[PDB]
Order: C-alpha cells, then sequence, then structure tokens
C-alpha cells in the first residue's frame, strides 16, 4: 503493498 | 526572519501551499537500500515511507537487524527522537526489542488502531491488565499496570520484562486519540497540554534513551510533534528567541527521515503551536494552566 500519499 | 511576522505575511497572501512545496523540493534525498531489500518487504507498512540507511535503528540480532525506524539527532537542541511506523502484526516483537535496546522510557502514539474504517496500527499493547502479552520471538513480556483516561488522550503505565535477562522496566505510553490522518489537532492549547505532560514525566530526559514517537507512517503527525518540541528547546538555550526559523529546523530534521510534516495545514499548525508555546518558555508560568482549561480534558 500500500501507499500513504 | 522572525516567525510571528512571517506567519501573518503568509496567511494574508494565502501561500501556505507554496511555502510547503518549497520545503519538499529542498528536502534531502539519501539511500534506503536495506529498506528496499526483498526480505524486508513484509516489515514495511507503506512502500513510499522508508528510513534512510545512515540514520536507521538497528536491532541487536544476527538474523535480520531491520525495523522501519529512524534516529532524529538534534545536535544544537540536545535531544534525540526515534520515529517509527505503526507496527504490523509481525513486527510488534521488533518494536518492543527496539524500546529495550535503545533504553527508551516513553512511547508517544499519535494515531488510533482503526481510522476511517481501516487498520492503521496493530494492537501492540494489552488492553486488560489480566491479559498480558508475550512476544515469543524476542523473548519479551508486556503487562498493563494502570491507565489515566482523559477526554482526548490517555496515559498508560506499562511494565516491560526481558525474559532472557530477568530485568524489568517501567514504560510510559502517551496516546493522543483525537488527531486525524493528514489532519491537525483541535487547537494549539490541546496539543501543548499534551506535549508538556510528556516533558514533565521525565521521558525526554538525557538520562534515558530516545523517546519513541509514532503514528501510522511515523512522518506526518510525528513530524509535527518533534518539530514543535525541538523549536521550543532552541528558544530556551539561545537567548535570542526570534532567531529560530521553523523551516530550517524542519529541513535539518528531514536529513534523518523523509516526509516529516505531510500537509500545508500541518506546517501552519506547527507555527501556531510554537508561537503560543513561546509564552511559557519566556517566563509566563500561568499559560500552562490556561491550556489545561481550554483543552477540556475533564
Amino acid at each position: 503493498t500500500d501507499y500513504y500519499r | 526572519m522572525e516567525m510571528e511576522k512571517e506567519f501573518e505575511q503568509i496567511d494574508k497572501s494565502g501561500s501556505w501551499a507554496a511555502i510547503y512545496q518549497d520545503i519538499r523540493h529542498e528536502a534531502s534525498d539519501f539511500p534506503c537500500r536495506v529498506a528496499k531489500l526483498p526480505k524486508n518487504k513484509n516489515r514495511n507498512r507503506y512502500r513510499d515511507v522508508s528510513p534512510f540507511d545512515h540514520s536507521r535503528i538497528k536491532l541487536h540480532q544476527e538474523d535480520n537487524d531491520y525495523i522501519n525506524a529512524s534516529l532524529i539527532k538534534m545536535e544544537e537542541a540536545q535531544r534525540s527522537y526515534i520515529l517509527t511506523q505503526g507496527p504490523l502484526p509481525n513486527t510488534c516483537g521488533h518494536f518492543w526489542e527496539m524500546v529495550w535496546e535503545q533504553k527508551s522510557r516513553g512511547v508517544v502514539m499519535l494515531n488510533r488502531v482503526m481510522e476511517k474504517g481501516s487498520l492503521k496500527c496493530a494492537q501492540y499493547w494489552p488492553q486488560k491488565e489480566e491479559k498480558e502479552m508475550i512476544f515469543e520471538d524476542t523473548n519479551l513480556k508486556l503487562t498493563l499496570i494502570s491507565e489515566d483516561i482523559k477526554s482526548y488522550y490517555t496515559v498508560r503505565q506499562l511494565e516491560l520484562e526481558n525474559l532472557t535477562t530477568q530485568e524489568t522496566r517501567e514504560i510510559l505510553h502517551f496516546h493522543y486519540t483525537t488527531w486525524p490522518d493528514f489532519g491537525v489537532p483541535e487547537s494549539p492549547a490541546s496539543f501543548l497540554n499534551f506535549l508538556f505532560k510528556v516533558r514533565e514525566s521525565g521521558s525526554l530526559s538525557p538520562e534515558h534513551g530516545p523517546v519513541v514517537v509514532h503514528a501510522s507512517a511515523g512522518i506526518g503527525r510525528s513530524g509535527t510533534f518533534c518539530l514543535a518540541d525541538t523549536c521550543l528547546l532552541l528558544m530556551d538555550k539561545r537567548k535570542d528567541p526570534s532567531s529560530v526559523d521553523i523551516k530550517k529546523v524542519l529541513l535539518e530534521m528531514r536529513k534523518f527521515r523523509m516526509g516529516l510534516i505531510q500537509t500545508a495545514d500541518q506546517l501552519r499548525f506547527s507555527y501556531l503551536a510554537v508561537i503560543e508555546g513561546a509564552k511559557f518558555i519566556m517566563g509566563d508560568s500561568s499559560v500552562q494552566d490556561q491550556w489545561k482549561e481550554l483543552s477540556h480534558e475533564d
């Protein structure tokens, strides 16, 4: 896998 | 120069997005080789948030010394912080191993286990005193001793025991429960009331190891906590408070971990927090009592 931004 | 006159200038122009985008462009870029290694894929919560090789915390084991954590060493302010991600189900043992080895006395949590219907952090501490946690991989035991619940935050007393060495240590857990992801706290008063509770406990003292600060990624909300705390220390040992530039302090912090402060509004908040907090540091003891009343902790 996931992305924060 | 001077933060208060700079604040009013940027708020009138409405250029907070431009000032923040300039910090991102000027931000340091160092390698994250160990973090990108295939064996460490399941040790990272997010693909875009990794620690730099030069400032990463190493575990004291010959197998794999990796943990998504960084040591922010502020030389002039004489304070160090460890910023880490919210631990994963397979990294809770590593998290507590880091706390033991680095001799930390306090853990600051700025998120909730579940935010906006999604899992942001694992339940790494026991919720019940009769249900203690044993981390078999690292040979550690954790027990909840007591908890002091307020309206927007909770202070927990935990006992961490190393089963190999038979030693015991008291860890204080400071949990801010009302700070949304990519958001800002309710008011500078609620933030500062929390920050000074952490300061007065003795967790930030150089007699102990660095305080562990985390959120989900350990960059946004965590960067705001550390930026505001460092800026307040600097205007107490310089004897010229107006010389402190928040942008230069943030860029110095970004040399140790990527993406500290995630939005333009979080940077704006850091300014408000430091301006309001400067009053106590200057010598006015009564404002600490005013923060407690405006925070509505009862």
